[PDB]
RNA sequence: CGAAGGUGUGCUGUGAGGCAUGCUGGAGGUAUCAGAAGUGCGAAUGCUGACAUAAGUAACGAUAAAGCGGGUGAAAAGCCCGCUCGCCGGAAGACCAAGGGUUCCUGUCCAACGUUAAUCGGGGCAGGGUGAGUCGACCCCUAAGGCGAGGCCGAAAGGCG
RNA sequence: UAAGGUGAUAUGAACCGUUAUAACCGGCGAUUUCCGAAUGGGGAAACCCAGUGUGUUUCGACACACUAUCAUUAACUGAAUCCAUAGGUUAAUGAGGCGAACCGGGGGAACUGAAACAUCUAAGUACCCCGAGGAAAAGAAAUCAACCGAGAUUCCCCCAGUAGCGGCGAGCGAACGGGGAGCAGCCCAGAGCCUGAAUCAGUGUGUGUGUUAGUGGAAGCGUCUGGAAAGGCGCGCGAUACAGGGUGACAGCCCCGUACACAAAAAUGCACAUGCUGUGAGCUCGAUGAGUAGGGCGGGACACGUGGUAUCCUGUCUGAAUAUGGGGGGACCAUCCUCCAAGGCUAAAUACUCCUGACUGACCGAUAGUGAACCAGUACCGUGAGGGAAAGGCGAAAAGAAC
């Protein structure tokens, strides 16, 4: 599915309301990209399929805790 | 706690033999008794030549609803009803009038 | 003329019969919507 | 019985097993021949059985 | 085989003209036996109980009938019958 | 010493109605004043059951075809036996697969079933009947196609492989 | 518990028992073929074919056990490539499926209404999907109020068909505040001191209490009518029992019962007690949730349809302050008040009935009442999903009509 490994995003839903408003089902999908990060205590590239946000938090946080978050909800990187 | 049991004398309360006292022979199920003299149907039967069954009209006795019965008293000469007491540790019946058991 | 129902049992069977049923989700429902009625046989079995 | 038979080692059960179903076999060989006045004596033997059995299983068992 | 499993599979002798038949003139016996039972264990259990020679068993099953009982349709239920062959040097008995 | 209900008859009210009572029935009914309503039927091409009507009329399923003697039997145009006649014969014959599932064979029965009778039957009831190393299925091998560990994908279910 | 029994249609045969190994009722056990999540492989469900390891046995084969996947942990193994990882094998622990309604989340209509119809409505309903528990969800203020104050949530009645929203149409519809049901508060983002010290969970034992079989359980006769009395007439008695059912018509006193008074070898529900092991109290000093708040763009949720629209959620692009601080108070700004987001747990009052027991009804009485009073989700119809009937009453007793 896409789903941001990182942030859990997902994909949303809503409407086209038009100029005459009327509504329309559609969905907001997540940006995501297949992405080869560098893990240097692991001394490896971990490939992380993430949003721009995604990519964003972990360049604030650090891949090891990110990593370390991966681990912890239990779900395979 | 059954009160009418097998080889009892009873007399009849109801039916076309009112007054009239007998042996239990059997009790069935459903709460009918069979006894002694008692209720004499007449039946038909279609002679059975295998158990050398001849025909003809076979006075039998017809069950009786126990309701309609009673424990004769052979001391007092009445009907009774009956009671149970624990005599010894045993589980005994005994005559309501004069108390005295069976 | 030729009619609609030409048997057979082979065809029967794969259609559907009990296995067939229980490969899928649907079928499942199926089974589950017959054994909620009490049906006495659910599916098409000798 | 039950009491009788408790108090057989499990050899002697066995034995007595395979003369029980011995017995079956021929009273039911008997009834199929038309050759059974008591029938009442197929029930005792295949209950027997059954209590036989019952015990060797709680002597393995426990 | 074990013994124990030889003693439940033979139910009953099967009477009939067919079987009077091949008793006398093949020197053949007619059993029901039970369902499951195979043409080895039959071989086993004539030899063993009946204690004579077995040449070879021939099987067949019968479908039971249909039967109406009061308006209600019953099924009679499946059985197994075996014609069984008997070396020749034996001569039947009946228990 | 006879309730409700059914059927009559008689009387009485402006009316829906009421009372009494002969037969039937064989155990429930209910005054009075109040209370609550699944409260009143002829229609709805109304819904269910029952019975009419046309009418003892049309029809009895290939225009291949029957006739006689004897048997059985309550009763024989139709059943069995014999004798002639006639039709199919690249089938109206014989053997399978499919599909059916006991319809097979014997005895017995004739209510219903059989478009008539039926003593007959693919009908009823009881019994019997299907014997495999080498015929099939199983099994070994794969086709199209299916399912599909991991895997790829997808809001979830799931899709593809 | 017991003098009767071997379920029913349903007789009989053959038996078992009568003072407690007959039967019957409950507690724990044993067995529990095959199919089915189906789990050794496959498969047209109830079948087809195995492998490995024990164990015999005259050595013909037989018995018995293990063998699914997936998650997690361990152990051993182990490429490309040196370390390493991936990968591979064994082992232990758990999951999978079913099920009525209720519950939270993920998706999500149209008919209809508007006397047409697109916004709106219907309605976040039907339906689909995931997850859970006996309840769930919610929940300890970055909450409201109004210069006086309240003090988590859920639920009921008001406020109020008001304030508002709305092609200002059709419609939709609050809150503040008040009365009640119920009431309970906690921990992590860290050190020191005193340490098993509150709580809570696991387990034994005790008593008490409920459940799962059960025991006792009042007092009536005569007479007429009649097939039969329980009905009429006469004289009684019981009542902490005149609930109800059955018996040849309508019985307090014939039978079952009913009020009342009792009982558990064993298994289980709740209580305190007490022992136990695991869980840590209290105090002092600290600390105080960042790609977050807000913002831009696009949607959605708030009664509130972008409107002057606060407030919450986020697909997208961004982006702070850290108690000398931040949020809210219906655009917005200043003043005044209040509150501390970005971490987490929490009983009760609330919703529901596949199912067990008891009681009841100005509910029906066989075309009604469940589709189903009867062997009914049956026959029968459909390839299938599915559809889906008809059918109660001899009598007191079969005495069911010998000849």
């Amino acid at each position: 599915s896409r789903v941001c490994q990182v942030t859990g995003k997902r994909p949303v839903t809503g409407n086209n309301r038009s100029h005459a408003l009327n509504a329309t089902k559609r969905r907001f999908l997540p940006n995501l990209h297949s992405h080869r990060f560098w893990v240097e205590s692991e001394k490896r590239f971990v490939t992380l399929r993430v949003s721009a946000k995604g990519m964003r938090v972990i360049d604030k946080k650090g891949i090891d805790t990110v990593l370390a978050e991966l681990r912890a909800r239990g779900e395979k990187y | 706690a059954a009160k009418i049991r097998r080889d009892d004398e009873v007399i009849v309360l109801t039916g076309k033999d009112k007054g009239k006292r007998g042996k239990v022979k059997n009790v069935l199920s459903s709460g009918k008794v069979i006894v002694e003299g008692i209720n004499l149907v007449k039946k038909h039967q279609k002679p059975v030549p295998a158990l050398n069954q001849p025909g003809g009209i076979v006075e039998k006795e017809a069950a009786i609803q126990v309701s309609n019965v009673a424990i004769f008293n052979a001391a007092t000469g009445k009907a009774d009803r009956v009671g149970f007491r624990f005599e010894d540790g045993k589980k005994v019946r005994f005559f309501k009038s004069n108390s005295e058991t069976i | 003329m030729k009619r609609t129902f030409q048997p057979s049992v082979l065809k029967r069977n794969r259609s559907h019969g009990f296995r067939a049923r229980m490969a899928t989700k649907n079928g499942r429902q199926v089974l589950a919507r017959r054994r909620a009625k009490g049906r006495a046989r659910l599916t098409v079995s000798k | 019985k039950a009491k009788e038979l408790r108090e057989k080692s499990v050899e002697e059960l066995n034995t007595e097993l395979l003369n029980l179903l011995r017995e079956q076999f021929n009273l039911r060989m008997q009834a199929a021949s038309g050759q059974l006045q008591q029938s009442h004596l197929l029930k005792q033997v295949r209950r027997d059985v059954a209590r036989v059995k019952t015990l060797l299983n709680e002597k393995a068992g426990a | 085989i074990r013994e124990e499993r030889l003693l439940k599979v033979l139910r009953a002798p099967h009477v009939s003209e067919k079987a009077s038949t091949a008793m006398e003139k093949s020197n053949t016996i007619v059993l029901k036996v039970a369902k499951d039972a195979t043409k080895a264990e039959i071989k086993a259990a004539v030899q063993k109980l009946f204690e004579v020679e077995v040449e070879v068993v021939n099987t067949l099953v019968v479908k039971g009938k249909v039967k109406r009982h009061g308006q209600r349709i019953g099924r009679r239920s499946d059985w197994k019958k075996a014609y069984v062959t008997l070396k020749e040097g034996q001569n039947l008995d009946f228990v």
